[PDB]
Protein backbone atom coordinates (compact mmCIF):
# COMPACT_ATOMS: atom_id res chain seq x y z
CA UNK A 1 0.00 0.00 0.00
CA UNK A 2 1.31 3.74 -0.48
CA UNK A 3 0.64 6.57 1.92
CA UNK A 4 -1.96 8.52 -0.51
CA UNK A 5 -4.68 7.01 -3.00
CA UNK A 6 -4.93 8.08 -6.23
CA UNK A 7 -5.23 11.57 -7.08
CA UNK A 8 -8.36 13.18 -7.91
CA UNK A 9 -8.93 13.94 -11.48
CA UNK A 10 -8.59 17.92 -10.75
CA UNK A 11 -5.04 17.25 -8.97
CA UNK A 12 -3.35 13.95 -10.89
CA UNK A 13 -1.71 16.42 -13.82
CA UNK A 14 0.02 18.87 -10.90
CA UNK A 15 3.05 17.99 -9.18
CA UNK A 16 2.86 16.96 -5.13
CA UNK A 17 4.29 19.14 -2.80
CA UNK A 18 4.59 17.88 0.98
CA UNK A 19 4.27 20.95 3.34
CA UNK A 20 5.94 20.44 6.75
CA UNK A 21 3.57 22.26 9.74
CA UNK A 22 6.14 22.71 12.59
CA UNK A 23 8.36 25.37 12.37
CA UNK A 24 7.35 25.59 8.65
CA UNK A 25 4.41 26.97 8.44
CA UNK A 26 3.34 27.62 12.64
CA UNK A 27 5.45 27.55 15.65
CA UNK A 28 3.32 26.42 18.96
CA UNK A 29 3.97 26.11 22.12
CA UNK A 30 2.76 24.62 25.68
CA UNK A 31 4.35 27.59 27.08
CA UNK A 32 1.85 30.58 27.20
CA UNK A 33 1.88 32.62 24.68
CA UNK A 34 -0.12 36.18 24.04
CA UNK A 35 -2.15 37.12 21.31
CA UNK A 36 -2.00 33.66 20.13
CA UNK A 37 -3.69 33.07 16.46
CA UNK A 38 -4.80 29.67 17.78
CA UNK A 39 -5.19 27.65 21.15
CA UNK A 40 -5.87 24.32 20.79
CA UNK A 41 -6.42 22.24 23.99
CA UNK A 42 -4.25 18.53 23.77
CA UNK A 43 -4.62 15.90 25.92
CA UNK A 44 -1.33 13.90 27.16
CA UNK A 45 -2.00 11.14 29.48
CA UNK A 46 -5.59 12.32 30.53
CA UNK A 47 -4.54 15.41 31.31
CA UNK A 48 -5.40 18.34 28.86
CA UNK A 49 -2.93 21.34 28.36
CA UNK A 50 -3.39 24.03 25.78
CA UNK A 51 -0.86 24.54 22.86
CA UNK A 52 -0.58 27.90 21.44
CA UNK A 53 0.35 27.89 18.00
CA UNK A 54 1.46 31.21 16.14
CA UNK A 55 0.95 31.42 12.47
CA UNK A 56 4.59 32.30 10.18
CA UNK A 57 3.94 35.34 8.47
CA UNK A 58 2.57 35.02 4.62
CA UNK A 59 0.85 31.65 5.62
CA UNK A 60 -2.80 32.39 4.17
CA UNK A 61 -1.34 33.87 1.21
CA UNK A 62 1.27 30.77 0.76
CA UNK A 63 -1.40 28.13 1.63
CA UNK A 64 -4.19 29.44 -0.54
CA UNK A 65 -1.76 29.84 -3.72
CA UNK A 66 0.24 26.54 -3.20
CA UNK A 67 -3.32 24.89 -3.41
CA UNK A 68 -3.94 26.12 -6.63
CA UNK A 69 -0.43 25.23 -8.04
CA UNK A 70 0.00 21.56 -6.69
CA UNK A 71 -1.78 18.92 -4.82
CA UNK A 72 -0.64 19.95 -1.35
CA UNK A 73 0.06 17.07 1.04
CA UNK A 74 0.49 17.98 5.04
CA UNK A 75 2.96 15.96 6.78
CA UNK A 76 4.31 16.58 10.08
CA UNK A 77 6.16 14.18 12.42
CA UNK A 78 3.60 15.45 14.75
CA UNK A 79 0.45 13.76 16.17
CA UNK A 80 -2.67 14.00 14.46
CA UNK A 81 -4.77 14.68 18.05
CA UNK A 82 -2.74 17.86 17.57
CA UNK A 83 -1.94 18.63 13.93
CA UNK A 84 -5.36 18.19 12.71
CA UNK A 85 -6.69 20.67 15.02
CA UNK A 86 -4.14 23.48 13.74
CA UNK A 87 -5.01 22.15 9.80
CA UNK A 88 -8.59 22.62 10.14
CA UNK A 89 -7.82 26.26 11.32
CA UNK A 90 -5.29 26.81 8.81
CA UNK A 91 -6.57 25.73 5.87
CA UNK A 92 -9.07 27.42 4.82
CA UNK A 93 -9.13 26.81 1.24
CA UNK A 94 -9.28 23.44 1.14
CA UNK A 95 -5.41 23.21 0.06
CA UNK A 96 -3.98 20.16 1.92
CA UNK A 97 -5.39 17.11 -0.48
CA UNK A 98 -4.41 14.60 2.26
CA UNK A 99 -2.88 14.82 5.68
CA UNK A 100 -0.01 12.12 7.14
CA UNK A 101 1.40 12.14 10.73
CA UNK A 102 3.90 10.74 12.61
CA UNK A 103 2.93 7.06 12.38
CA UNK A 104 3.86 7.82 8.54
CA UNK A 105 7.07 8.71 9.09
CA UNK A 106 9.84 6.01 8.94
CA UNK A 107 12.18 6.40 11.91
CA UNK A 108 15.76 6.21 10.45
CA UNK A 109 18.55 7.14 12.99
CA UNK A 110 17.13 9.05 15.50
CA UNK A 111 15.09 11.04 13.27
CA UNK A 112 11.67 11.09 11.84
CA UNK A 113 12.21 10.76 8.00
CA UNK A 114 9.68 11.36 4.75
CA UNK A 115 10.14 8.50 3.00
CA UNK A 116 8.60 10.37 -0.50
CA UNK A 117 8.82 6.77 -2.07
CA UNK A 118 6.20 5.78 -0.16
CA UNK A 119 3.82 8.23 -0.91
CA UNK A 120 2.24 7.07 -4.37
CA UNK A 121 3.42 9.60 -6.50
CA UNK A 122 6.01 10.06 -9.83
CA UNK A 123 9.30 11.01 -7.94
CA UNK A 124 9.92 13.58 -10.74
CA UNK A 125 6.50 15.22 -9.46
CA UNK A 126 7.17 15.46 -5.78
CA UNK A 127 8.33 18.26 -3.94
CA UNK A 128 9.04 18.58 0.15
CA UNK A 129 8.93 21.81 1.62
CA UNK A 130 10.64 21.39 5.13
CA UNK A 131 12.56 22.97 7.63
CA UNK A 132 14.68 19.82 8.94
CA UNK A 133 17.22 18.60 6.32
CA UNK A 134 16.63 15.46 8.28
CA UNK A 135 13.41 14.88 6.75
CA UNK A 136 14.02 14.38 3.86
CA UNK A 137 17.76 12.52 3.88
CA UNK A 138 16.09 9.94 1.51
CA UNK A 139 15.26 12.22 -1.05
CA UNK A 140 17.59 15.65 -0.85
CA UNK A 141 16.95 16.36 -4.47
CA UNK A 142 13.35 16.74 -4.40
CA UNK A 143 13.88 19.07 -1.25
CA UNK A 144 12.86 22.80 -1.45
CA UNK A 145 14.47 24.34 2.46
CA UNK A 146 12.73 26.81 4.35
CA UNK A 147 14.50 28.40 7.38
CA UNK A 148 12.77 27.14 10.46
CA UNK A 149 10.30 30.01 11.91
CA UNK A 150 9.31 30.56 15.83
CA UNK A 151 8.19 34.36 16.39
CA UNK A 152 10.14 36.10 14.10
CA UNK A 153 7.53 38.62 12.23
CA UNK A 154 9.42 40.26 10.31
CA UNK A 155 10.07 36.80 8.39
CA UNK A 156 9.21 36.63 4.67
CA UNK A 157 10.26 32.94 3.95
CA UNK A 158 6.97 31.99 2.54
CA UNK A 159 6.61 35.03 0.90
CA UNK A 160 10.03 34.75 -0.99
CA UNK A 161 9.25 31.48 -2.24
CA UNK A 162 6.03 31.82 -4.41
CA UNK A 163 8.00 33.07 -7.32
CA UNK A 164 10.22 30.15 -7.14
CA UNK A 165 7.20 27.53 -6.54
CA UNK A 166 5.23 29.59 -9.70
CA UNK A 167 8.00 27.95 -11.69
CA UNK A 168 8.37 24.11 -10.24
CA UNK A 169 4.21 23.88 -10.37
CA UNK A 170 4.94 24.10 -14.23
CA UNK A 171 7.79 21.90 -15.26
CA UNK A 172 7.51 18.00 -16.17
CA UNK A 173 10.67 17.34 -13.92
CA UNK A 174 11.67 18.88 -10.98
CA UNK A 175 14.47 17.28 -10.98
CA UNK A 176 15.30 19.13 -14.42
CA UNK A 177 15.72 22.41 -12.14
CA UNK A 178 16.74 20.83 -8.44
CA UNK A 179 19.80 19.03 -10.78
CA UNK A 180 18.62 14.93 -11.13
CA UNK B 1 4.61 18.90 18.20
CA UNK B 2 7.09 17.85 15.62
CA UNK B 3 9.87 16.47 17.23
CA UNK B 4 13.33 15.94 16.37
CA UNK B 5 13.54 13.26 18.82
CA UNK B 6 10.86 11.00 20.59
MG1 LIG C 1 9.68 21.03 10.97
Amino acid sequence: QYLLPEAKAQDSDKICVVINLDETLVHSSFKPVNNADFIIPVEIDGVVHQVYVLKRPHVDEFLQRMGELFECVLFTASLAKYADPVADLLDKWGAFRARLFRESCVFHRGNYVKDLSRLGRDLRRVLILDNSPASYVFHPDNAVPVASWFDNMSDTELHDLLPFFEQLSRVDDVYSVLRQ
Amino acid sequence: LSPPSP
